[PDB]
């Protein structure tokens, strides 16, 4: 795995309407990311960096936020070496753009994608 | 630096680096609890993974050390405790930010890699003191190994000093330095949820022993069955009866300086080492001394360290007369009126002053009055207002108004009579940790003289294993069981006070009869000796 840093894209971002579901996706490259937690962070406009969700090493521990429980799942994929967020049952509220968070060795950050929400 | 001296100095180092790490583990391990958000249990068994991890091979490792090349093992083994204490910093690297969000009368399995390097760190303790100590006896002059393990014993003590220092100065930054700026987090280190730079703490000790490990490989070999030698070895009679001896002495010193702050708190009410380190490096460098220039033989340095366990256990006789009294406390000892005692302390009855407001009995708030008598709540006291206590109605008094306010909060401290009687508990605690000191090297110095000289390193590793066996797993276990038995008051978890009189008599008398034990098997390995030489 010789390689300079890890690149960190989202996909899957994009417009909803009232309540409904979002598929996003966070892929990963460069050195070896087996072991690492991968996280979830949101950014509404006008406030800070809000933590969302996370993942472990293998996918053993799920830990949530209280703000967003019993509807946000994640899961992980190591040999796409991919981690997914499923959403449904949303409210405006939730309207922000999601970075993704690995610390292989130093903390990385994604582009992020605008997961905004329509009211209905 | 005549070749062996090189080897001297690199295996004083690894007991720096050997010695520092333990401090490391007991210093740092409240922060690994409130980091990775493990229960008790859990967090006791990663405690015990070092010892289940030593105690699993060093007498496999001691034995088939002893034939190979002794310094390159023992450089290897300060490299696997590098290896585990960088191992043991490592699950900080990839987890990301760390997340941590008066009682008035009313009238997730990260943790293993800190568990696997640990054990690591196990076997990174194993061949140090069997293969190292024994590679000292062979090949050093004669009355000179003495010297250099009382050399060794003393600079290792340098180790507990960089342990704290840098515990306490890590503990005192945050654990997400560098990565985050410093005017974000609002909590204080003094906050229930701090956590403080445990990573970089196992990062210094896991450096500094594989900058350690180096200078063992490139040392020479020389500088100029297994059931049947262990057999060999629990066939002896002298060397079991002094195992057994130094399992109860050793025992006996542990169960002792593991509660010698409660003794002090719940004796001296005075709460929980500057000046006893230099007198522990002197001493044990003294005993080293006396062992080589009075030319000790076997039956000298088992007379000297009889005599050093004999003035030891001289001043640890008079531990009885300095007690001071009982503490005066309401509910406990007597009722909460302040005029009839109770005959024991389960159950008390409740007094007519804090019948009438209702609050947790068993809720521990400790408070004394003008009276000095101990009060367990402010409920209890009779205390309605508030700032210091004001209108405390469970202190009876003959129509004196001015004894009804003016109650702090705390344990507030004894009489002067035994203030100075602390003072002198730790004079004589200074005298003990100095003759202790000086007996010191002995139990080593008498095992490689007691054995065949090719079963040396087999032997230190049997005695290794059975001191950190049963002298330092259940001798604190039966210890705390033994003084939790006269435990007053149960908190729902330990007990916050003792019976004083009752605590102070199982402390010190089991460790006299644990003491007197050993010195009876003096007599008994003396006599063998006498009889056999
Ligand atoms: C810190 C160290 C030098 C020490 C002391 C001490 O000086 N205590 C001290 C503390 C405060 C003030 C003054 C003195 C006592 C020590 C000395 C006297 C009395 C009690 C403990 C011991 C020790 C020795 C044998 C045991 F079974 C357990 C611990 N040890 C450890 C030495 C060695 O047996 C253990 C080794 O194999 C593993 C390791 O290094 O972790």
């Amino acid at each position: 795995g010789s390689s300079s840093q890890v690149q960190l894209v989202e996909s899957g971002g994009g417009l909803v309407q009232a309540g409904g579901s979002l598929r996003l996706s966070c892929a990963a490259s460069g050195f070896p990311v087996n072991l690492s937690y991968m996280h979830w962070y949101r950014q509404a406009p006008g406030k800070e960096r809000e933590w969302v969700a996370a993942i472990s090493s293998w996918g053993w521990h799920t830990e949530y936020a209280d703000s967003v429980k019993g509807r946000f799942t994640i899961s992980r994929d190591n040999a796409k070496n991919t981690v997914y967020l499923q959403m449904n049952s949303l409210k405006p509220e939730d309207t922000a753009v999601y970075y993704c968070h690995v610390r292989v060795g130093r903390s990385y950050f994604g582009q992020g994608t605008q997961v905004s929400v329509s009211a209905g | 630096c005549n070749g062996l001296k090189m080897f001297l100095a690199a295996l004083s180092l690894s007991f720096i680096a050997k010695t520092l790490g333990a401090i490391i583990m007991k210093s740092s391990i409240i922060h690994i609890e409130r980091r990775f958000e493990i229960s008790s249990s859990l967090v006791g068994f990663i405690d015990g993974s070092f010892e289940i991890g030593n105690l699993l091979v060093i007498v496999f490792v001691s034995y088939f050390g002893s034939k190979l090349h002794r310094p390159k093992l023992i450089g290897i083994g300060c490299f696997i405790m590098g290896i585990g204490g960088v191992l043991t910093a490592l699950p900080h690297f990839f987890m990301g930010y760390y997340r941590y969000s008066l009682s008035t009368c009313l009238i997730s399995y990260m943790w293993i890699y800190v568990f696997m390097g640990n054990m690591l760190r196990g076997i990174g303790e194993t061949p140090i003191v069997p293969l190292g100590l024994s590679y000292i006896d062979d090949f050093a002059k004669e009355g000179h190994s003495s010297l250099y393990l009382g050399i060794l014993n003393a600079i290792a003590m340098i180790g507990p000093i960089i342990g704290f220092t840098l515990g306490s100065l890590f503990s005192k930054m945050y654990v997400d330095i560098g990565y985050v700026d410093l005017s974000t987090i609002r909590i204080t280190p003094t906050d229930s949820r701090w956590v403080g730079a445990w990573w970089l703490n196992f990062l210094v000790s896991g450096l500094f022993s594989i900058i350690s490990s180096i200078p063992f490989f490139f040392l020479p070999q020389t500088p100029n069955g297994f059931f049947q030698s262990f057999k060999s070895i629990l066939t002896n009679p002298l060397y079991v009866m002094f195992v057994l001896l130094t399992l109860l002495q050793v025992s006996s010193y542990i169960g002792a300086f593991t509660y010698v702050f409660k003794y002090v708190e719940q004796q001296y009410g005075q709460p929980s080492g500057v000046i006893t380190i230099p007198i522990f490096a002197s001493g044990m460098f003294l005993g080293g001394y006396i062992i080589k220039k009075f030319k000790l033989n076997t039956v000298g340095i088992a007379k000297f360290s009889c005599f050093t366990a004999v003035m030891s256990l001289s001043f640890y006789l008079l531990y009885f007369f300095i007690l001071c009294e009982n503490k005066s406390v309401a509910g406990l000892t007597m009722t909460y009126d302040g005029n009839n005692p109770v005959t024991s302390h389960r159950d008390v009855p409740l007094s007519y002053c804090n019948s009438d407001c209702n609050c947790d009995e068993s809720q521990w708030e400790p408070v004394c009055g003008n009276n000095g008598i101990t009060y367990i709540s402010p409920c209890l006291a009779g205390c309605k207002s508030s700032s210091v206590f004001y209108n405390c109605s469970c202190l009876e008094v003959t129509g004196l108004q001015n004894r009804n306010y003016s109650a702090h909060l705390g344990e507030c401290p004894r009489d002067d009579a035994c203030t100075r009687k602390f003072y002198f508990f730790v004079a004589i605690q200074v005298l003990n940790l100095f003759f202790s000191a000086l007996g010191g090297t002995s139990h080593v110095m008498l095992i490689v003289k007691i054995v065949q000289p090719e079963l040396k390193s087999l032997a230190l590793g049997f005695h290794s294993m059975v001191i950190r066996a049963l002298g330092g797993i259940l001798a604190p276990i039966y210890f705390g069981a033994l003084i939790d038995t006269t435990c007053i008051k149960w908190s729902t978890g330990s007990c916050r006070t003792y019976n004083s009189t009752s605590f102070s008599r199982v402390y010190l008398g089991l460790s006299s009869m644990l003491r007197v034990s050993s010195l009876v098997l003096y007599i008994i390995l003396i006599y063998a000796m006498k009889k056999k030489y």
